[PDB]
């Protein structure tokens, strides 16, 4: 029994816990995934992989998940992995709406699902999640609000990020064409189409490879939607369609 | 209820009224009071129709897999012991008045009784139930050592007979059942084939 | 006396990988294939039941089972581990219907079984199952078809194929056959799409294929099948 | 892969990079140990159960060696291969069969019976704790309207119904012989099932053997309380064999 | 309630009224009596509503979970013992009294089960408050092997016996016919209640309720 | 090594190192010894002590009126071992009001000591007992080791060269069932003697003495109380 | 063949070719144990061992390796004592248990088939490691007469007239066999049995020892009992004489 | 009894292709009105409404509890509950409660997400279904409602013919018991809007 077992909630030589690591590993490889931050609204942005001509996809999306009713949030990982956490983020939502009637302070139902996936590397001898996620969301608290988790537990707000395949060549390039305090849900839309035509061995990003949705306020009700076919192009075109004007300039 | 087993040489008779009530409405004037527990064990029952039922199969049950597990026929003693262990061990939540008799190739024909406390005794021949109350006399009275097949098979039909008479909660048809090595052979006794005795008159 | 492993036996690798995941889906693709074909109008499922090793009675068991009324299923692997999931599945479908009084939806019947294949690649003890399932239902008008293999992922499919050859059965299908297929054609562009690996004399005791058509899902007689065979039907 | 080995795919029931379970495999080859091979015939009115019954020692009650069990009084069967595990699966049986009618009100089916005792090993293939039982396991008895059943399942959890099998030693060598007589089938009588099985136990053991070197047990739809034949009445089927 | 059922040449009929009472008030005048367990086997329910639902639902459902895998089609003696196994555990708190009638590989078969578990097999029983009322109906016109037509009415009548003289029955009298190769699902089958003719005009003319608050809210 | 850790795994011999490495935690305790007469049970052993300004270690243990121990390997083992043997004890008292048979109390230490040699992650007890105990039926001296099994001796001693003493007792024997209490003791004291180093003997600083019997319950004597015992001594062969 | 390579270290765990090297390991600690035979006499069993004297010190009558399980059913053991006696207490308490739940003595058939499967549990995972010891249970009784049934690591169990286990498995049988057992009264067998213990016994390697022998059978009433010394003497004796030729 | 202790009522009535429920708005303990706007129907979806009556405490319980696995339900499934759904949810839910049960009859009310159908039927308090073409009654004053709707409620009725039905028959029963009053809310559901008056009821 004790010669069987990996050990996979034990500390290294270094002091790092080496099976959290590989599950990043496996995340670096999934399919990519951002969302930015914006004033009148929140987006998110991620590489369908599921991307193939047999596949009936009968869903609202492929990896872009409702929590809340001011919540969603999309993956990166292993699809079954994330279908548990996500299903778990639900029910915390429910079970602060039960126990309060008021929608759960967004950060808060982050800080949740982290300690459930910090309790498997600290003990139980099970693996951790292969599973990094992206929350968006609307809170009476913090407004538009966007986080991301790792499967180790840990998780930030950020006004933008991206995470999985290429998730360093998007960042910087955020990092640096990002309107700190001056974004709009359409200015977003626009790093969008233009780092995920990057990030994405693609050439003219099809409105297939790629699944967008974004959460606004509108009169009261938070509103969620998935851009349809169509809108997606918009800005398909727009961002190329705009780039060989940008060569007339140089 | 009324229930009856004897003991004659190489078998056993059972025999038991149809009678089952709730409260003073006949609920089943036809039902089956001898159930078979083994090939050649069986068992009279009175008291709770759920208990007795529910017990029965319990014990079939238990003695089923104890005779396959020994490839033998079960004792009779034994399926006697699987009825007490049950109805002393849940003597508080019963209400099973049982009487187990059967043929047994080490100790032939038997007859044990289990009354409500969850006590068993062994005798000669046994009698439970409501109606039992008005037999006693008679049955010790007519009760005779050496009795064959047939005047103890005809020594119950007279003593449920008269019992069904007397006791509102007996009625119905008699059913009877005699057991030995050969085997098992039932037998029911409808209105006239029911023994009678005349209404004292002027 | 029994204690019990606590530790997962599936762990990543440095390589990001799950090992017993990957190796599951080898147990897979070399299982007897398997064909799921959704013919917006219904959908028919089919796998080659090769054993009749003329003593075999190919009868006494089945490959193609029905989880509820209306849904259905086959795989591609060990089966063994499949029967422990048709159990759960028919389980899942109960208890879904004591509860809403409405026949499990398709989809929700597929997620709810997939999270019992992911439990099997976490939880202490145990090694992931060695199968792949596809899932047919008519459930609201439109017809389904699933597949969720050992990680416990799943994907809703419009036609494809698992275990041997299932390279060759799909890209066959990626262009044999279309949507708008109506039932009978879906059915014979499916045994084909079979016959593109199915070494040997294909009979009607070789195969078993069901259906699952807007009024309810079932196994196809030797007879409905001796006859498809023959090239028509 | 082609016998590729990781980890300890070799120790416990793990996949191998093939996606093999060598476990299972190595609880095949358990079976052999014994030495033993039994074959099971399915008749057209009935089921019959052979095997061999080597007792090389006489101090040893004859009687108390056997590899034929009855389940219920209208299921019997053969085990082949590790015996304590092989006792061990006769009981659970025993129960299971004995339970399904407590619980449901009738006997259980032969067919059913099986399914089940395949299903718990199936556990012992998905869990590392234990190995699984290097046994093999063949009931027959008489179903309502279908007749006669045979049954055979796996220390994999491979369960089915044949016309006829073996287990043991000589499987593949009892199989080739069976599958060969089953296309000249002849009129699957009560004799001819019972004659059938003791020669393909014969002539792949290559014995003539006497009627204490083998067992016979047998469910028939007009007897359908399974019995094992008496060493007597198993030589009336041997001489018969020899008249020609 | 009255429910009962006979046992009849090719198989059985069940019966039942389909009034429900919350208390001394009929709260449905229209309930549905005759549960389905299997496609061959039924039952009327007795005693508290919620239960009699409940655990037929129950019994319904492991049965199509248990014939799902032997392939078979479920024996009566099965859905008895489910049923009655279970009633007894609960020492009676779960108030269900059943008719069970269906056909089998072994015939048709009909069983009354009580709340605290005990069984009873019989060509002919009743339950529920009009269960004496109807047991007359059968005492007295009961014959062996009636036709389905000799029968399908004997039960109407004792349905309707119930009915009548049971203040915890009316309504509608619904039938359920189970033969070796049919199943006739009657619902109404008979419907000797009708409310009487309304005599007067009531239809409240819109304006005639003085509102406080009014607020409209527009859907998609 | 893969056959060396853990009690649950037989070696290719048919042997379980675990128990016999517990085995060698008995040799390494200090050496005691344990005889009876007819109407007497003795304890004897020699005490050792860390450093010169520490007390030496207790091996003498009182468990019930007519039962007493002497112990050598892992000390906590010791009266975990004593523990049981005293409740085992005081629950005969409460239900029966009558001690403990002797020679049942020691099986019930074989069975529970036997449970953990067989049982995965557990270990066996690390400890040897002289026990010195008189019922109707006598004095009696039993021995039990880290592996469940048990002896009844005529006289016995473990420990760190116990091999002498067990000599010396083998050749006294006959001698033993008739001897009155303070010659049985001494010959005791004399075995025990056998385990040590020429030049070195029994002080009452490291010796202590167990004795029961038909005339006295089990009594303990350790300092000045051991003196009574060392007097009339034997020259101690040179 | 050598097969050993992690392949033998858990119960839960096939070889290669089909074994399991842990209980095969635990029967090779039988083999190395002292012997003793039981055989079917025509009116009860009997029972003897070679109880090797371990110490002089050691009083007649430790370690004994035969003990009354239920009082009409004994049980000779060989190998791992201290494994041996708690298989004995769970005869004992599966003995016990059944006559409070069936209420009649336990046939010898069920008591071995029960304790059997309770030492086969024992060879199934790595939690746990197979008993080292092998063990026979003797019976009389008029309603089933002798019985003589024999147990080992593997929880294997058969019926037998005579057998043997230990050192001199082998050596005793060929011995046994020189017995017509069947035919046999238990007041002869005794002799015999202490006979083939001498035969067997290695006056060499394995230095003094001491015979145990159980009663069962007609002459005992029924009850399992030790063999009277008068009986022990006059069967080591002929034994001894017996030697000598 | 337990289920008069706030006293409430509440009624459910079938149309042609609208659906009508109301609930006085009394909140009292035992003689004592307490508050005057307490809610008892809730909204579980557009065109589905539910109306709590009974003990207050379990009101408001089996509703939130009820809310808790509406929501989850519309967010594995890709829907919107059906009305007979959303019934057997809450006959499951108060029947796991069935030896302590939540001491309220619900009554639901609504149009099929996915169709014109009308849909209304009440429950035991330990889950029992009751589905009815007409109407249905729950609360303190079951018997005064009855006697109305079997006078007063016709097949089929447009909003308008229905809303001066269902109101007509609340304000007349709820004033023939002491406990229930203080006001009457009605809703009045169509496939296009959702009208909701609070009735000019006594205050006594
Ligand atoms: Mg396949
Ligand atoms: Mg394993
Ligand atoms: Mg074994
Ligand atoms: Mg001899
Ligand atoms: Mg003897
Ligand atoms: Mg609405
Ligand atoms: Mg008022
Ligand atoms: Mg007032």
């Amino acid at each position: 029994s004790r010669r069987y077992d990996s050990r996979t909630t034990i500390f290294s030589p270094e002091g790092r816990l080496y099976q959290v690591e590989y599950a990043m590993e496996a995340i670096g490889h999934a399919g990519t995934c951002l969302g930015i931050l914006a004033n009148d609204g929140v987006l998110l942005a991620a590489e369908r992989r599921n991307i193939h001509k047999l596949l009936d996809e009968v869903f609202f999306s492929e990896k872009i998940y409702k929590l809340n009713e001011d919540m969603a949030c999309s993956v990166a990982g292993i699809t079954s992995d994330a279908n548990v956490l996500t299903n778990e983020l639900r029910l915390i939502a429910q079970r602060y709406l039960l126990q309060y009637q008021e929608p759960i302070p967004c950060e808060q139902l982050v800080t949740a699902l982290c300690d459930i996936k910090q309790a498997y590397t600290q003990f139980g001898g099970k693996r951790p999640f292969g599973v990094s996620l992206l929350y968006i969301g609307w809170d009476k608290h913090y407004g538009f609000q966007l986080y991301q988790s790792d499967p180790s537990g840990n998780y930030g707000g950020w006004k933008a990020t991206c995470i999985g395949n290429n998730s360093a060549a998007a960042v910087s390039m955020l990092k640096q064409d990002y309107k700190e305090g001056e974004m709009t849900l359409k200015s977003a839309l626009a790093l969008a189409i233009k780092v995920l035509n990057k990030t994405m061995d693609v050439s003219k990003l099809s409105a297939e490879k790629v699944e967008i949705a974004t959460l606004t306020r509108e009169n009261g009700k938070t509103v969620i939607r998935v851009l349809k076919q169509k809108e997606v192009e918009q800005l398909i075109k727009k961002h190329e369609e705009e780039e060989a004007k940008a060569e007339r300039e140089k | 209820t009324t229930i009856m087993a004897v003991q004659f040489d190489g078998g056993v008779v059972l025999g038991a009224d149809s009678r089952t009530t709730t409260g003073s409405y006949i609920a089943n004037r036809v039902t089956d009071k001898l159930t078979p527990i083994h090939d050649r064990i069986f068992c009279c029952r009175s008291g709770s129709a759920a208990d007795t039922q529910a017990v029965a199969d319990a014990v079939t049950y238990q003695l089923g897999f104890h005779s396959i597990e020994l490839n033998e026929p079960p004792l009779v003693h034994t399926a006697a012991s699987l009825f007490k262990e049950m109805c002393y061990r849940y003597r508080e939540d019963l209400m099973a008045g049982i009487i187990i008799a059967g043929w047994d190739p080490q100790e032939g024909g038997q007859v044990y009784s289990v009354p409500m406390g969850g006590m068993m005794v062994r005798q000669s021949f046994a009698i439970g139930g409501s109606g039992s109350s008005y037999i006693y006399g008679y049955v010790d009275a007519t009760y005779r050592e050496g009795m064959t097949k047939e005047e103890c098979l005809q020594f119950t039909a007279n003593a449920l007979a008269l019992a069904m008479e007397r006791d509102g909660s007996s009625g119905g048809v008699i059913r009877l059942a005699a057991i030995a090595e050969s085997g098992v052979e039932r037998q029911v006794l409808l209105g006239d084939q029911i023994p009678k005795f005349a209404v004292a008159t002027l | 006396a029994e204690r019990g492993y606590s530790f997962s036996l599936t762990t990543f690798s440095p390589s990001g990988k799950l090992v017993q995941i990957e190796y599951a889906l080898a147990a897979v693709a070399g299982g007897a294939p398997s064909v799921g074909i959704k013919a917006a109008n219904g959908v028919v499922l089919a796998t080659e039941k090769k054993q009749k090793s003329i003593l075999y009675d190919e009868r006494s068991v089945h490959k193609v089972e029905p989880i509820t009324k209306h849904i259905g299923l086959v795989y591609s692997g060990m089966g063994p581990d499949y029967r422990v999931l048709v159990h759960r599945a028919r389980k899942l479908a109960q208890q879904y219907y004591l509860v809403y009084q409405e026949p499990i939806p398709t989809a929700q019947l597929v997620q709810r079984v997939a999270s019992v294949m992911q439990e099997y690649t976490q939880s202490g003890g145990v090694r992931p199952f060695g199968v792949s399932l596809l899932i047919c239902g008519w459930n609201e008008g439109r017809p389904y078809l699933f597949q969720s293999d050992p990680s416990g992922a799943y994907f809703a499919w419009k036609a494809t194929a698992m275990g041997k050859n299932y390279v060759n059965g799909k890209t066959f299908l990626e262009k044999r056959y279309n949507e708008d297929l109506e039932l009978e054609d879906a059915i014979h562009t499916a045994i084909l799409t079979l016959k593109e690996s199915f070494e040997g004399q294909m009979t009607e005791d070789n195969i078993e294929v069901g259906i699952c058509n807007e009024a309810g899902f079932r196994r196809l007689t030797p007879t409905e099948v001796k006859d498809y065979l023959a090239a028509i039907a | 892969s082609r016998g590729s080995s990781a980890g300890f795919d070799r120790h416990i029931t793990i996949f191998s990079p093939e996606g093999r379970l060598y476990q299972v495999e190595y609880a095949f080859k358990a079976i052999n140990q014994g030495g033993l091979t039994s074959v099971a015939v399915r008749g057209k009115d009935c089921a019959v159960i052979v095997t061999q019954k080597k007792v090389p020692d006489k101090l040893l009650d004859s009687s108390t060696v056997t590899h034929l069990f009855k389940i219920t009084e209208n299921i019997g069967c053969v085990m082949t291969g590790m015996t304590a595990d092989s006792r061990s699966q006769v009981q659970r049986a025993r129960y299971e069969a004995a339970n399904w009618k407590y619980k449901y009100g009738y006997e259980i089916p032969v067919d059913m019976l099986c399914k089940r005792i395949a299903d718990i090993s199936q556990v012992y293939t998905q869990n590392a704790e234990m190995r699984p039982l290097g046994c093999c396991m063949i009931l027959i008895g008489i179903d309502e309207e279908q007749g006669p059943q045979v049954y055979k399942c796996d220390p994999a959890g491979y369960y089915c119904g044949f016309k006829a099998t073996a287990a043991g030693v000589k499987q593949t060598e009892s199989t080739s012989f069976l599958e060969k007589k089953v296309k000249k089938k002849f009129d699957w009588t009560f004799e001819q099932t019972v004659e059938t099985a003791i020669t393909c136990l014969s002539t792949v053991l290559s014995i003539d053997f006497k009627p204490s070197e083998i067992e016979v047990g047998v469910v028939t739809v007009e007897n359908p309380k399974f019995r094992i034949l008496t060493e007597a009445e198993i030589d009336a089927h041997l001489v018969a064999l020899a008249e020609r | 309630t009255t429910i009962a059922g006979v046992v009849y040449k090719d198989g059985i009929v069940l019966g039942a009224d389909t009034r429900a009472t919350e208390g001394m008030v009929v709260a449905d005048k229209n309930c549905s009596k005759i549960h389905f367990i299997s496609p061959n086997i039924y039952c009327c329910g007795a005693g508290t509503a919620a239960d009699t639902d409940m655990t037929t639902q129950l019994i319904s459902s492991n049965l199509e979970l248990h014939s799902l895998s032997t392939g078979r089609l479920p024996r009566v003696v099965t859905a008895n013992r489910m049923l009655k196994q279970m009633l007894f555990r609960y020492r009676g708190y779960i108030g269900a009294a059943l008719v069970l009638g269906g056909v089998d590989v072994t015939g048709p078969h009909l069983y009354s089960i009580y709340p605290h578990g005990s069984t009873d097999k019989l060509p002919y029983v009743t339950m529920g408050s009009g269960s004496l009322a109807a047991m007359a109906v059968f005492e007295d016109k009961f014959r062996p092997d009636m036709e389905e037509e000799e029968a399908k009415n004997l039960v109407s009548e004792a349905i309707a016996a119930g009915i009548f003289n049971d203040l915890g029955s009316g309504s509608n009298i619904d039938l359920c016919v189970i033969s070796k190769n049919k199943l006739d699902f009657l619902r109404p089958y008979t419907v000797p209640n009708k409310k009487g003719t309304r005599l007067g005009r009531y239809r409240c003319e819109k304006g005639t309720t003085a509102v406080l608050t009014e607020k409209i809210t527009p859907l998609e | 090594n893969q056959y060396d850790n853990d009690v649950t795994v037989w070696s290719p011999q048919g042997r379980i190192h675990q128990i016999e490495y517990a085995m060698e935690a008995v040799k390494q305790g200090s050496a005691t010894v344990g005889l009876k007469s007819k109407t007497h049970a003795v304890l004897v052993a020699l005490k050792r002590a860390q450093s010169e300004l520490a007390a030496h270690q207790k091996k003498i243990l009182h468990v019930d009126n007519h039962i007493g121990i002497s112990i050598a390997g892992l000390t906590a083992d010791a009266r975990l071992l004593c523990n049981f043997m005293r409740q085992e004890c005081l629950d005969s008292r409460f239900v029966f009001d009558r001690p403990l048979p002797v020679s049942r109390l020691v099986s019930l230490i074989g069975s529970k000591t036997q449970i953990p040699t067989q049982r995965y992650g557990r270990r066996p007890y690390g400890v040897g007992l002289l026990i010195a105990g008189y019922d109707d039926m006598g004095p009696h001296i039993f021995q039990t080791c880290p592996s469940a099994n048990y002896f009844d001796c005529r006289a016995m001693s473990i420990g760190a060269r116990s091999q002498s003493a067990r000599t010396y007792l083998e050749r006294h024997m006959s001698e033993f069932m008739e001897c009155n209490l303070n010659e049985l003791v001494k010959h005791g004291l004399r075995a025990l003697r056998e385990t040590l180093p020429a030049e070195q003997d029994l002080t009452t600083k490291n010796v202590s003495i167990g004795i029961v019997g038909k005339d006295l319950e089990f009594t303990i004597y350790d300092d000045d109380d051991v003196s009574p015992f060392l007097e009339g001594l034997e020259e101690r062969p040179q | 063949s050598s097969i050993g390579t992690g392949y033998d270290l858990s119960a839960s765990t096939f070889s290669p070719d089909g074994r399991v090297f842990q209980v095969e390991y635990a029967m090779k600690a039988v083999e190395n144990s002292s012997t003793a035979i039981g055989i079917r006499c025509k009116d009860g069993v009997v029972f003897g061992v070679e109880k090797l004297v371990l110490s002089k010190l050691y009083e007649e009558g430790s370690n004994k390796r035969l003990f009354n399980v239920d009082r009409h059913v004994g049980m000779a053991v060989a190998g791992l004592l201290a494994d041996a006696r708690s298989l004995a207490d769970i005869a004992r308490e599966e003995a016990s248990n059944f006559r409070s739940n069936f209420g009649y003595n336990i046939p010898l058939k069920h008591l071995a088939d029960r304790v059997a499967m309770y030492v086969h549990a024992y060879t199934l995972y790595s939690a746990v490691r197979p008993f080292g010891c092998s063990f026979m249970l003797g019976s009389y009784s008029v309603n089933d007469g002798a019985q003589l049934y024999m147990i080992d690591p593997s929880g294997v169990s058969y019926g037998y007239w005579g057998c043997a286990i230990g050192k001199a498995r082998q050596a005793a049988k060929t011995e046994i066999e020189k017995l017509q057992m069947k035919e046999m009264t238990c007041r002869d067998i005794v002799k015999e049995v202490a006979k083939i213990i001498y035969i067997v016994h290695d006056e060499v390697k394995d230095k003094a020892f001491e015979l145990e022998l159980s009663w069962v059978g007609e002459l005992t009433n029924g009850r399992h009992e030790i063999v009277p010394k008068d009986i022990r003497e006059e069967a080591e004796k002929y034994a001894k004489e017996s030697l000598k030729e | 009894s337990i289920m008069s202790y706030n006293g409430g009522a509440v009624m459910a009535m079938k149309g042609k292709n609208c659906v009508a429920i109301a609930a006085d708005r009394r909140f009292g303990i035992q003689a004592q009105l307490v508050t005057t706007d307490f809610q008892k129907i809730f909204p579980m979806g557009d065109r589905l409404y539910i109306g709590l009556a009974g003990l207050a405490t379990d009101v408001q319980t089996v509703a939130q509890r009820l809310k808790f696995r509406l929501n989850l339900y519309e967010l594995k499934e890709g829907r919107q509950i059906k009305p007979y759904t959303l019934m057997s949810m809450v006959a499951n839910l108060l029947y796991e409660k069935r030896f302590g049960p939540y001491y309220t009859e619900p009554v639901i009310a609504g149009l099929d997400p996915k169709t014109f159908k009308p849909f209304i039927c009440s429950l035991d308090l330990i889950g029992c279904p009751m589905v009815t073409d007409d109407f249905v009654v729950s609360g303190t004053c079951a018997e005064q409602m009855y006697g109305m709707c079997e006078s007063l409620w016709e097949p089929n009725m447009d909003p308008d013919h229905l809303f001066e039905t269902i109101s007509q028959a609340m304000l007349n029963a709820v004033d023939r018991d002491a406990v229930s009053g203080m006001g009457v809310i009605v809703h009045i559901i169509e496939k296009d809007k959702i009208t909701t008056r609070t009735l000019k009821a006594r205050m006594d």
